[PDB]
């Protein structure tokens, strides 16, 4: 449109409209050139390939891509607070995206004739890497300028080698748009209908749903013997009632479980051995053992045991300024997922006991522990909580069948997620980088809390006690930090 | 300010029971771990017990464990240290200390760091 | 006035210098030195 | 159980001249050590936390250093207010442990 | 389209008071059984059992009429009765727990309305900061004197019919093993294995019996003397006492019609390979005690009885599998709503000089009347 | 009816991630400072390209009910009549029925084509579905069996059969 | 309504306690209602 | 109300008095009246 | 109206509508001479 | 901290009307205490 006229304005804010929210975030970005405009085949033995568990095969591309998949992109800490204290549920509706006010720099002067190529994959033909919880998200604090992450993908492998079924994709084989300093790029997306995320905690447990004042008309076996001696066998039956709530009949049972190892934040209590990988729960696929992380949604711990956390069973976030390798416990934030204990078994405990034999006068009744339990009819469970820092959506693997597609790191499982957005630098070459702006807009649907609860709720609140710094704000050096992981589950419901 | 009033006082006969109270004021009671530190006459000061802000984690010293019990009442912002089946060496002046580290319920972390604000203390003779 | 003339805020849009050739999650700390100038006209009827 | 041993048991020194106390832990506890002082008839007061960080009310003449096993509490510009029994504490793991103490 | 009518009488509960009840209210002493909750002056109507009345319920109709108030015994014509239903499902739902207090199966019997109470989150006998409290006086309700009546209609949501009949592609359904018990005592082991040998599920560090559990056949065909420990519904005979009644005072049902598509309760599901065979190692197997859902599994749900419950409320959760309830019947997200009733308290003569405190003395009073409930099946 | 799937995935369940970008999630990398007594410590590291085993994933492979592994090299096979004794079966009303073909599972690991499941094949091999489906002759995975403490070291069991879990995908059997 | 552009979260009124004998603002075992503390109206913030 | 709002104020008022029961000292006296009025 | 006819029902609730709230409270009283 | 005497009525600020003194309660709206001091309250300044 013009060299000396801007192609777009800056939109950051949220509108709370009735039953809906509209979030809009605009960021400043910079895209370099990757691999000297080349594709370069990557395998593990390139870096030395220690384990077959780590053995991979794939490529790297010159293209970049945008990832807005984390909640702190679209929600300020206050917007997050308004949403979680006031609402039982939410879910996305429409998506909106703009790429504008582009600039290209020859390495440093202005190149006004250079272009930037961008395309979205709306038939989902490329490997979709947006559901892998990678770094490179639009920064939470809108004044941060960020670097576009380099795109890459993996395909089939045997060891470091490829196979006959392995694939290779050329992103140049997709028609794309070319943008100069007056051009802009935009598109609109429509989320496919998903169930509302539950931003609430049950006020009742699955086993306490009974009337405490009344007996059941059901009976249970109270006594198998009259007393101590020989040949004391008898069958007694009692009424299940208030005084014994453990034996009563129930219509629904807690959800599935896959047991985790229990680790204490008090280091002396832990065993003095390298049990971090050896004791971990894993699943093996094609001879390769992959760790189970975070796994099925289960409560982190039992009442009175908050010092413990499941080894691979929780989402762990880094604090601002934390390093990449071998950081201390204080430097990370281990999320707590106890709201779900009402319907979900404790991650570090066995699902229960089963009878392992037939009793007789010659054999005692023997039971054994259920370490893992698949879906049974009558089970009810909560999905994993979503956080300000955590993932929004994921793509459901395209397969003959799936069960409860909701992803295991939290968020909204989608067969047609938001499409990936690829970008590059159009290229012996001139050293070159481009910058510009990005604005994203999402419409959210909200489920209002209609509770008749008499006493006041638990709310998320900023502490008033004096401190050196304001939480969710910059320090003296100008660094923005998020002091804690904020889940969405505060308000309560009846089970 | 931040103010810790502990009075369990007492002179008891060995094997007897005593309950220390510490009335805390001026800070968010739930978000800080409260601990009891003990100092015998003419000796060094010895850590006894601590309790998480949410009271989900109570830590006892090895000599103390199984006898003393730490708890907190959220209505009166008071931390209790009931001790039973007392022994001669339990004679000392007990302190009530607020932790330096502020915590919340949404992260699993150790609840003890350093004792920021102490208290004048009471005497337990036995 | 309870609703005085509204504040007017202005800044130079940050234009970053050359980013590295390998992706780094940290925010860009290096920027092209820049400043702006222009004209302001304000009209007040009395 | 982790043991903190504070090397000078008692000490006496002239005012204004540097004094240094150290304690050696039984294991690598990283930066978890803390420092306190107790005057007669008065409750203890926190000086240093997280090995070197000083408390808001503590004078800048106090400082601390070390990691792993070894930790030192250095006092430059000793003063008459500064004469008290001093302790080092582990914050690393429970049960928590105080050093033997140093009367200065 | 069945129709039922009964006569009832409603007393005054908790002396017109809401009162915290808990583990230590009943003496407690056990973590498995600990609870925290509230007891309300309100009563409620339970027609949830079949004898109060493939196939499946379509619509519902309820009526409350012929109001009679009794002051102590003389009539009271002025007094009122408060009634309301929870159609937003905002109260805790106690109707699906298989309690007593149903409309009696015999039309000339008279029944006392049971007291409304509910449980919430507990720790020990204490309350967590997330626990909820409910004042039912906070809901809009309708007040009835001796001339007033109450009625409403309810529409059952769409549910599947209940089955009412008795190299492979498909396999039998899931199993969670129950311990086997013989009706002959001399065959059973001489030890107390009632709670020790039971199959359980632990939730938040509290063991709950698995009752009735997954839907399975009670016994192998040809063995008619065995029944699963916790795996069957056990109904009491007329006159059977509350505590420690012998095996002849109760009725232990059998599911054996479902043995075609379902595994036996007391049997392992099957075997699996536990190793790699080789020239050094024999082929080893192990027993499957519990098996979750697999693609290609088919099963039959639990059969319904004349004494058995009709509906349940599907819990409100992110997900569930096969919501059909375990004690049997039609599972529903929006079941028939709770119906709450109480006598409005009548204050005795006031002190005539002002007093700040609430009025603690009332006229001893109860009411009685008629209930008709009609359901299109 | 749904379209029968007639394709082989070019990607595996464990290989979904972007090989060039580090995850923002931490895992527990090390539980001991060094060799010897009293070395307990807690160290965490970013999951990344170098270690692809420990990453977090949104989806896990489908259910499995293990089969006995039989080799086309007769000498390798055990010297016993284990065709019936070592077979995975399900019992219905007192009658043992072999599991055939059984849940759809990869017939063998990549790198061994001489092995096949005992009752698990129609000898048509399913190896194309080894991407999202575990191996019929292998364990589904490992499960922690206890609580580790200063006294007791961490322990793990083997999962021979695994029922449906939320977040599983699988391929059906091929026609 | 409040339209504040404040970035960080506000202070809210919430029930602080974790485990307790009586839930606040509810009946006790005797059936006596009680209001545990006096609650103010001022939590959200504005610019002066 | 206090967490979500910067201000509030009353608008309208609706008062009702019903289900009156007059007693004699204790039985129901049906012919009595109750004197009620508002000073507007 | 009559001895057996009710002159009103029990109304207690709170409606949150847009920019307004509607609160309703019903109590039971006793008036001595 | 308080003085050892009876100052509840003698020390209280008040306003006289037509010859009768009356306590100034709660009085004009003012902050109850300076920042950091929670232990002090006005004699008749706040509602109780």
């Amino acid at each position: 449109d013009g060299v000396g006229s801007s192609s777009g304005n800056w939109h950051c804010d949220s509108q709370w409209l009735g039953d809906r929210v509209i979030t809009t975030s605009t960021r400043t970005w910079a895209l370099p050139t990757y691999n000297n405009h080349l594709y370069k085949q990557i395998s593990n033995s390139t870096s030395g390939g220690s384990s077959n568990d780590n053995a991979y095969f794939g490529y790297s591309t010159p293209w970049g891509y945008f990832d807005f998949n984390r909640f702190h992109c679209h929600f300020s800490p206050r917007d997050w607070q308004r949403l979680i204290n006031n609402n039982w549920g939410f879910r996305p509706k429409r998506l909106n995206f703009k790429l504008f006010n582009i600039q290209v720099k020859e390495v440093i002067a202005n190149n006004l004739t250079s272009t930037v190529q961008v395309f979205t994959d709306s038939d989902y033909q490329l490997p979709y890497v947006l559901g892998s919880a990678h770094e490179g998200c639009l920064p939470p604090f809108p004044a941060d300028v960020f670097m576009i992450p380099q795109y890459g993908y993996l395909t089939l492998n045997d060891g470091s080698q490829a196979v006959g079924r392995s694939s290779f994709y050329c992103l140049e084989y997709f028609p794309s748009q070319m943008l100069r300093t007056g051009n802009n790029f935009q598109f609109s997306y429509e989320f496919e209908n998903v169930p509302f995320h539950s931003s609430y905690a049950h006020s009742q447990s699955l086993d306490r749903l009974m009337n405490p004042l009344i007996d059941q008309y059901l009976y249970y076996l109270s006594k198998t013997i009259n007393g101590s001696g020989q040949n004391q066998q008898t069958l007694k039956f009692s009424v299940a009632g208030p005084s014994n709530m453990a034996v009563q009949g129930r219509n629904y049972i807690p959800g599935p479980s896959y047991r985790q190892q229990r680790v204490s934040t008090t280091v002396t209590q832990n065993n003095n051995s390298e049990f971090a990988w050896p004791g971990a729960s894993s699943w093996a696929l094609n001879g390769r053992n992959s760790l189970m992380n975070p796994g099925p949604a289960m409560a982190s711990h039992k009442e009175g045991e908050d010092r413990f956390f499941p080894l691979s069973g929780s989402l762990i976030f880094g604090k601002q300024g934390t390093g990449r390798d071998n950081v201390d416990a204080d430097k990370v934030m281990i999320t707590n997922e106890e709201e779900i204990k009402t319907t979900n078994p404790v991650a570090t405990e066995s699902y229960g006991q089963v009878a392992t034999n037939h009793q007789s006068a010659q054999a005692q009744a023997q039971t054994g522990w259920v370490q893992n339990q698949g879906i049974l009819p009558g089970m009810v469970w909560q999905d994993r909580d979503v956080y300000l820092q955590g993932p929004i959506w994921a793509k459901i693997p395209h397969t003959d069948g799936n069960f409860h597609p909701s992803p295991l790191m939290g968020g909204f499982g989608m067969k047609h997620p938001p499409p990936q957005i690829l970008i590059k630098n159009t290229p012996s070459f001139i050293t070159q980088y481009s910058t510009g702006q990005v604005s994203v807009e999402i419409e959210w649907e909200l489920q209002k809390e209609n509770s008749k609860r008499w006493n006041p709720e638990i709310q998320y609140t900023s502490n008033y006690y004096k401190s050196n710094n304001v939480e969710f704000a910059v320090n003296t050096e100008g660094v923005y930090s998020e002091p804690r992981p904020i889940g969405t589950r505060y308000l309560t419901r009846n089970l | 300010e931040v103010q810790l009033l502990e009075s369990g006082g007492g002179l008891v006969h060995p094997g007897g029971s005593l309950r220390l109270s510490c009335a805390a004021s001026g800070f968010p009671f739930s978000n800080f771990a409260m601990s009891w530190v003990r100092q015998a006459p003419g000796k060094g000061l010895e850590w006894v017990s601590t309790i998480s802000g949410s009271s989900g984690s109570t830590y006892y010293a090895d000599s103390v464990r199984g006898r003393f019990t730490i708890s907190r009442d959220y209505s009166k912002n008071t931390v209790y240290l009931e001790m039973n089946s007392l022994r001669a060496d339990d004679t000392a002046i007990y302190y009530c200390a607020k932790d330096r580290m502020i915590t919340f319920g949404e992260v699993i972390v150790k609840h003890y760091d350093a004792f920021e604000i102490w208290g004048q203390g009471t005497r337990v003779a036995v | 006035m309870k609703h005085p003339p509204p504040q007017i805020l202005i800044k130079n849009t940050p234009v970053p210098a050359d980013p590295p050739t390998a992706f780094n999650k940290d925010k860009l700390n290096s920027f092209i030195t820049q400043y702006s100038t222009g004209q302001v006209s304000v009209e007040i009827e009395w | 159980d982790i043991q903190m041993t504070q090397s000078p048991s008692s000490l006496s020194a002239s005012v204004g001249d540097r004094v240094t106390i150290t304690c050696r832990a039984s294991q690598t506890i990283s930066t978890n050590v803390n420092w306190y002082q107790q005057k007669p008839g008065k409750a203890p007061k926190l000086l240093i936390y997280a090995a070197s960080s000083l408390q808001s009310g503590v004078p800048s003449r106090f400082s601390g250093s070390g990691s792993g096993t070894d930790f030192t509490l250095t006092i430059s510009s000793l003063q008459p207010e500064d004469f008290a029994t001093f302790y080092c504490q582990q914050s690393y793991s429970a049960p928590l442990t105080f050093g033997e103490g140093t009367k200065v």
